[PDB]
């Protein structure tokens, strides 16, 4: 079961997929790869829920049409310098402008 | 060679004249159309005799009793009557088709009637109650004609679906199927006088004599149109041995029974000419035609 | 007489087919006749299937009901039924394609806004064009009879 | 084998390279690994991301497919990117 996800802070998003049988920890070894932070430097997270690593993304809640291609679920990163933790924080995306009055 | 000539045109009806057929006497045209009517017609001066109506829809086909006093009519509206020819009385209408009657024929002995209907069934009659005696379903899709064999023993009819079938009166069951190879839809049939053989046509353009027993085919027509309507074809026999069929390029064509060799060409009609019919007795024919014409021609000849 | 290389054979030889729509699209089938003329089918509403009597050699197609989307069957835009094996009905698995980004927009503001109206959109003049250009049947044989070509 | 797309307010859309080859014109403003995009704001680019997630994953599927989804409000500005961007 592959789910879909963005991973984002501040103003970064990486879309990537991973199995629902996969663990945190291989998600941040994912990060990791992209950012170069290690897993320990980082904290993941479901809406307000930090994430544990030992536990599956599907443990988590993140299921096969929860987390679609078309239409992905977010994880929150923050990251961590020894004992000074970042807190979570995705700035949000742009909003479209009013809908045209021949959409209606 | 014969030789007919134009002798009347007849234009009493309003649309498409569907059928025509001569009294066993000799005496009478029937005429049929998708105006709803049945008009009669002297067959030998073409002089209107009367008008004989109560269709609620276009008629297909009239056929007469043996001894003339009687008419059955089949009707898009989805019965037959049975009409006395004298009053123009409808005596009996007959209910149980469930979509366009398109054929008819009364047996030999004129105590049956046999029809065929878009609804893919042949049924036969009791002339004096008007009851549906039987229903034969085996064809696949509308039945094109239904004819009675000499002695009234077997019914021969056409489909659609490709097939002629014969029919054993008395029980109902078929006996035979004609399946010529790709089966083209089957647009008329008909016993020849002899009670040997079939005459069948086909939406390919062609005619086929037939030796329904053995399943081979004697002889083939070809040269007219015919690829759309169910136009009726006869056995001319009262002088030379011919076969007359209309056609869709507005002609009679008339061809030598044993050489197949196209005779001679009626022009005259301006439509699809859809039914031809011989006079019992003289080398009388008479042909009938659709829509942009809606006339019937009487044709005389030597031979 | 020349006809369409786009059209059923009649064969009068039967075939047992499941349309089976596996699309959010209420499905259109659509039959070539004889002549390749396309023929409408009664529609099948997203999540249904129905078993149905066609014949070998006949050619269908499918499109979405209300705007004439193409759609896939069997992966490929053409269906011919052959002769069934061992009681098995044939499966016509109706599926959406994946759209280019492109046309899946053009579906969604040519659903939301009137013809008349695509030229009051803030847009350049080859998307009014491109709006304009509906999907359609005719469109497609001619796209796959140049297609067959090759 | 991931590139960055930037939105015109800022936002850094991090993609496998094969997704973002989807388009052509992404393909050949790659031939750097970072591109931006002075006229498509994150909430289109991020619709666009996904696209070539779905796109990616389902051609060449032989699955059921779903429908990609397209609120009417972004509709327009996904269509001027989805032109500008071939894809």
């Amino acid at each position: 079961m592959d789910v879909f996800l963005m991973i984002r802070r501040h103003k970064t998003t990486i879309f990537t997929d991973a199995k629902e049988s996969s663990t945190v920890f291989e998600l941040k070894r994912i990060v990791e790869g992209i950012l170069k932070r290690p897993p320990d430097e980082q904290r993941l997270y479901k809406d307000d829920q930090l994430l544990d690593d030992g536990k599956t993304l599907g443990e988590c809640g993140f299921t096969s049409q929860t987390a679609r291609p078309q239409a992905p679920a977010t994880v929150g990163l923050a990251f961590r310098a020894d004992d000074t933790f970042e807190a979570l924080c995705i700035e949000p995306f742009s909003s479209p402008p009013e809908l045209p009055d021949v959409m209606k | 060679s014969p030789n007919y000539a134009l002798k009347f045109t007849l234009a009493g009806h309003t649309k498409a004249v569907s059928s025509v057929k001569f009294s066993p006497n000799g005496e009478w045209l029937a005429s049929s159309s998708a105006d709803k009517l049945i008009k009669i017609w002297g067959a030998y001066d073409g002089k209107f005799e009367k008008t004989i109506s109560g269709h609620k829809l276009g008629i297909s086909d009239v056929a007469w009793s043996s001894d003339s006093n009687l008419l059955v009519s089949a009707s898009d509206d989805k019965t037959l009557k049975i009409w006395d020819v004298s009053s123009g009385k409808c005596l009996k209408t007959l209910k149980g088709h469930s979509n366009y009657v398109f054929c008819c024929n009364f047996n030999p002995q004129s105590n049956l009637i046999v029809s065929g209907s878009f609804d893919e069934s042949v049924r036969i009659w009791d002339v004096k109650t008007g009851k549906c005696l039987k229903t034969l379903p085996a064809h696949s899709d509308p039945v094109s004609a239904v004819h009675f064999n000499r002695d009234g023993s077997l019914i021969v009819s056409s489909s659609y679906d490709g097939l002629c079938r014969i029919w054993d009166t008395a029980s109902g069951q078929c006996l035979k199927t004609l399946i010529d190879d790709d089966n083209p839809p089957v647009s008329f049939v008909k016993f020849s006088p002899n009670g040997k053989y079939i005459l069948a046509a086909t939406l390919d353009n062609t005619l086929k004599l037939w030796d329904y027993s053995k399943g081979k085919c004697l002889k083939t027509y070809t040269g007219h149109k015919n690829e759309k309507y169910c136009i009726f074809a006869n056995f001319s026999v009262t002088g030379g041995k011919w076969i007359v069929s209309g056609s869709e390029d507005n002609l009679v064509y008339i061809w030598n029974l044993q050489t197949k060799e196209i005779v001679q060409k009626l022009q005259g009609h301006t439509d699809v000419v859809i039914s031809t019919a011989c006079h019992p007795t003289e080398n009388i024919i008479a042909s009938a035609a659709l829509e942009n014409d809606k006339t019937i021609k009487l044709w005389k000849s030597d031979c | 007489r020349p006809r369409p290389v786009l059209r059923s054979v009649n064969s009068r030889e039967p075939s047992q087919v499941i349309f089976c729509n596996r699309s959010p699209r209420v499905v259109l089938p659509v039959w070539l006749n004889f002549d390749g003329e396309p023929q409408p089918y009664p529609t099948l509403p997203p999540g249904t299937g129905r078993r149905i009597h066609s014949y070998r050699g006949h050619l269908w197609l499918f499109r979405d009901a209300g705007t004439h989307d193409g759609l896939l069957v069997n992966q490929t835009e053409l269906f011919v039924p052959s002769l069934n094996v061992d009681g098995q009905p044939i499966f016509a698995n109706i599926t959406l394609p994946v759209y280019t980004l492109k046309e899946r927009c053009l579906q969604v503001v040519r659903s939301l806004v009137k013809p008349e109206n695509y030229r009051r959109l803030d847009i350049v003049r080859s998307l009014y064009e491109d709006l304009e250009d509906h999907p359609n049947v005719q469109k497609d044989l001619e796209r796959l009879t140049q297609e067959r070509i090759a | 084998m991931y590139v960055k797309l930037i939105s015109s307010d800022g936002h850094e859309f991090i993609v496998k390279r094969e997704h973002a080859l989807t388009s052509g014109t992404i393909k050949a403003m790659l031939s750097t690994n970072e591109v931006n995009f002075r006229e498509i704001p994150s909430h289109v680019l991020s619709k666009v991301c996904m696209y070539f997630t779905y796109k990616v994953r389902y051609t060449n599927s032989s699955t059921e497919i779903p429908e990609f989804p397209i609120a009417p409000e972004i509709a327009l500005e996904l269509l001027m990117a989805a032109n500008f961007l071939d894809c």
